[PDB]
């Protein structure tokens, strides 16, 4: 009775974990995308300045 | 607002939205070929905002307690308060 | 003397004059252009040839009619210093703007000056303590030192500095200077009022404080030489009066920022981000005129409005170079609700050592750092899989670390207005004992909430009784 | 150092902070109006650094066998090593 | 000498502008010589700016220069010396020795600019170079006349890899080789000079089967750019004029990228992405097309590349990645595991890998090897968390074979008789195919994983099994 519950719990925990990790994946992905844009911009500014001079 | 303020009379001013002023000053500056500041917003943007904001005050008793409350309304970029403006 | 010029251009407050006479003011001279609204003090910064200088204008240019007569007032602007500058709030020019009337100037001193020599250095090590636990444990100060603070300004940042004024300057006997660049006028009015109230400034009788206030309204160029002006007053105390001084600068990001703006106008092609190419030299010169010399060791508190908390922006980075202690203050830790909002892995002092402040202090701090670093390390792991599903040994550590973080929360005296919580200044010797116990889990038998926003260990215990009710 | 090295004496040279040398050359280059390399450090900052570093050596026994050893010290800003310097 | 006399006008770094007289007409890609107490400074003409005022790039240093200085014109691209007397002589950028064996040149000199052979000239070959390095041979078959590329991160024993290749392949090889060093450090240089004297490939008496072109990063970026061009022409002289096949070797071509980026900027040609010159692609193209299998000869370049911060998504390594025939990626992890070579074989792709081309048996074996190792890597996560033993018996046997194979990749190297002390192994291609096939069949799963570690072929594997047993 115990063993079935034990394995059932293991499944449950491991499922919910996949979900929690997914949420965090999404949060850092949006941050990544914004950060990517910022790098492009900072580089772009350097180029603009160079062309300007 | 300052005419009211300088009557000592109490006032309030809401500046909605200075974020759109930033884009405007950006446009003007870029079209004046002034080098892009960070986030492409000019380097004197700090100066602009500070000059605007600091003219709103609760004056001294001599000046008749000239209130002019300031409430500037900022449209946060994606709700990220880390952002230059 | 009357050395004429005309204002050829007014490209911002970076006016260009053409000194008609070939007698050309030298670089770092000062010029008076007479105006119906006062005068303008301008400072020669380039000679662009054909007897056309390009001059920084320390006042807000407007009204200027193209081709305006100039007169050369010569040399670096000479401020007025004295014991009669104590009490005063002085303009960039030096004009007493608190209208305690004209300064009876003994010495009027040039704004530009050179930092003392390597041999002239007198290198201190005398501990200065605040009574702020987090400061004492993690980065204890030293009197005459160079202290540094970073992060968002006036996020209680100003309040933090105010707490320092409240603590340290009500324990400093010497002179003290508050110089606030880009200061918030209302806060300044409050501070001035408070100073007058606490006798620190007393309108009648002496003031052991002098004040320089630079509002952020004032044009960038004025803000650029607010720093130098204050720095001169500091030199008068350091040198001429000899006495050790406190100094507060709030914020020196405004100094850097102002410089980048004018640099472009000057014609200097803007360096990375936008900063002035001369950023390093200017910061260096300034922060070495606050140095510890045989004539005086001046305790400095430097406040950097780190822009969007980009420490990687070179000006905050280069501030670290000119500091012996830093107390980077983190917005995240502010969000965690901790006041003091100090980042605990980003505070340092060279005074922290196993013999400078002793092995016991160092060991306690070492353990705090390690414990917290572990807790931060397991933050991912904890979240994806509960701390229950992490190791038991670690689970004790995690629970302990949560307590330690809360223990670091301590109310403050002039934070009492904002927080509504009576402040606490706890003795350094007491702090070491208190943290030691917590690390040994002696008092880890009581709630995590008990440790939050309280002073000494005894206070935690008492608050346990309070929580129990 | 080379005088020591030349004498056959061994030595060690710490170049701390070489990162600050780069900032200095940046200042010079941009006010010599030289074109800015990436990150505003001129595109020949490498030439300055390379020639400097290659002057630490272990000489041949016909050249004494003197040896200057070098330890450059570079600050990494945010631990960023993808940075040009 | 020549009426073409220019007076320097501006020393603005390496960029030195000259003012040739109105009558005289210089031309782009020429070489100017200015007599100096520092030899003759060579300036490569790169622009005309008007009224016979050129903008030229320096090769040598620009200290002490006096603006107004008379400038002779060589009259065209820098002229090196060529011959079969170039063998075993270090040739600097302008051609002058560093080996100090006096006048290098046979009876000829040649210009260092030359054109890449046309489509008509190109002659295809499917010939297979053999490295004698078993892992390299099997999982990345090399090709004679190819453009092998040693892509890797920071100094992955880049020189060491090349040294092993020279130790095995060069001695075996009957043609010539050219070792070209672009900005390589003089410690490494001294080791290489010594090392190839030791391996006798620089045969002190008699002909050397290698030639040397050592460039030092100390030398200004301009010299760094045209050391590559110099080396390239030497290989062409061998390929064409001597008719022989060669094995070109260049080191490190990221240094070539960096150099080109710098002088692009200096030329005022605003550097493109990640500060890398806008002309990067076409410059790469000229070098790369110049290296090929013609009907005059065949040249197998092995070019080292430094991949900054192991980011090959960076445009400069990525651009080079396309142009090269036979890529290999050296990985730190595998190095740390102690395996020499450090190549991650699942990160190595050679153009020759086509099934019949490498032979059906070889191909089938190589598909199986790739799967076996890949199985170990995929399963590594499972072995790690879930545990080793929870996996299938079949999976476990594949893992055991993979661990044996993994350490059967470990070939102790002859040039790592100083980096490990343990001698080399020169294993024939056929022998490698056979020995790897055997392992896969599981015939030597009774031989420990560590009895494959740091030993050669099957004979050695058995011998070390016996050795450990004893």
């Amino acid at each position: 009775q115990g063993y079935a519950a034990e394995i059932s719990a293991r499944r449950n925990a491991m499922d919910n974990a996949s979900k929690n990790a997914g949420d965090m994946i999404n949060r850092y992905s949006i941050l990544y995308n914004r950060t990517r844009q910022a790098v492009i911009t900072n580089e772009l500014v350097d180029i603009i300045t160079g062309a300007s001079s | 607002g300052e005419w009211f303020r300088d009557n000592g009379k109490h006032a309030l001013i809401v500046y909605d939205d200075l974020s759109k002023q930033a884009v405007a000053y950006r446009q003007l500056s870029l079209l004046l070929r002034r080098p892009p500041g960070r986030e492409a917003y000019p380097g004197d943007v700090f100066y602009l905002h500070s000059r605007l904001l600091e003219r709103a005050a609760k004056l001294s008793e001599k000046e008749g307690s000239g209130s002019l409350t300031a409430l500037p309304v900022i449209e946060t970029q994606g709700g990220d308060v880390s952002a230059y403006i | 003397t009357p050395i004429t010029g005309k204002v050829t251009a007014v490209i911002g407050a970076i006016v260009d004059v053409h000194f008609e006479q070939s007698e050309l003011p030298a670089i770092l001279n000062a010029l008076e252009i007479k105006t119906p609204q006062g005068k303008l003090v301008l400072e020669v910064a380039q000679h662009l040839g054909e007897n056309t200088v390009r001059t920084i204008a320390m006042d807000g240019t407007e009204g200027l009619v193209r081709g305006e007569k100039v007169l050369d007032t010569g040399g670096p602007i000479s401020v007025p210093v004295g014991r009669e500058t104590l009490g005063r709030i002085i303009n960039v020019i030096g004009e007493p703007i608190d209208e305690r009337g004209p300064i009876k100037s003994k010495l009027r001193k040039p704004i530009h000056a050179d930092p003392p020599s390597f041999a002239e250095q007198s290198t201190s090590a005398e501990i200065l303590e605040t009574g702020i636990k987090v400061v004492d444990l993690l980065a204890p100060y030293a009197r005459g030192g160079k202290i540094g603070l970073f992060g968002g300004a006036g996020v209680g940042k100003t309040v933090f500095i105010q707490e320092l004024i409240n603590n340290i300057a009500k324990a400093h006997g010497g002179f003290s200077v508050f110089t606030g660049v880009g200061e918030r006028t209302r806060e300044g009015n409050d501070l001035y009022r408070e100073m007058k109230e606490t006798g620190v400034i007393n309108l009648e009788g002496e003031s052991k404080v002098a004040l320089v206030f630079g509002q952020m309204n004032e044009p960038p160029g004025a803000r650029a030489r607010v720093a130098l002006t204050g720095l001169t007053i500091a030199e008068y105390f350091r040198d001429e009066e000899g006495q050790d001084v406190l100094l507060f600068i709030d914020n020196i990001f405004r100094f850097t920022q102002a410089g980048s703006e004018v640099s472009a106008l000057l014609g200097r092609i803007p360096s990375a981000v936008g900063y002035q190419p001369t950023l390093a030299t200017d910061m260096g010169l300034l922060q070495e005129r606050i140095t510890t010399t045989k004539k005086g060791s001046v305790t400095s508190v430097q406040a950097v409005y780190v822009p969007a908390d980009d420490l990687t922006d070179p000006a905050p980075a280069t501030t670290f170079a000119h500091l012996d202690a830093t107390t980077v203050l983190s917005r995240g830790i502010s969000e965690l609700g901790i006041y003091p909002a100090v980042d605990p892995l980003d505070s340092k002092s060279r005074l922290l050592d196993a013999a400078v402040v002793g092995q016991e202090h160092y060991d306690v701090a070492s353990k705090v750092q390690e414990t917290l670093q572990t807790y931060k390390s397991l933050q991912d792991i904890i979240a994806i899989l509960g701390m229950d599903e992490l190791s038991e040994q670690d689970k004790l550590t995690v629970e302990r670390a949560r307590k330690i973080q809360r223990f670091l929360s301590q109310p403050f005296a002039v934070a009492e207005v904002f927080t509504g919580i009576p402040g606490k200044l706890v003795r350094l010797k007491d702090t070491v004992a208190s943290f030691k116990a917590v690390l040994e889990g002696k008092y880890d038998n009581i709630p995590e909430h008990a440790f939050y926003m309280v002073g000494g260990i005894e206070d935690v215990v008492a608050k346990a009784e309070k929580l129990a009710a």
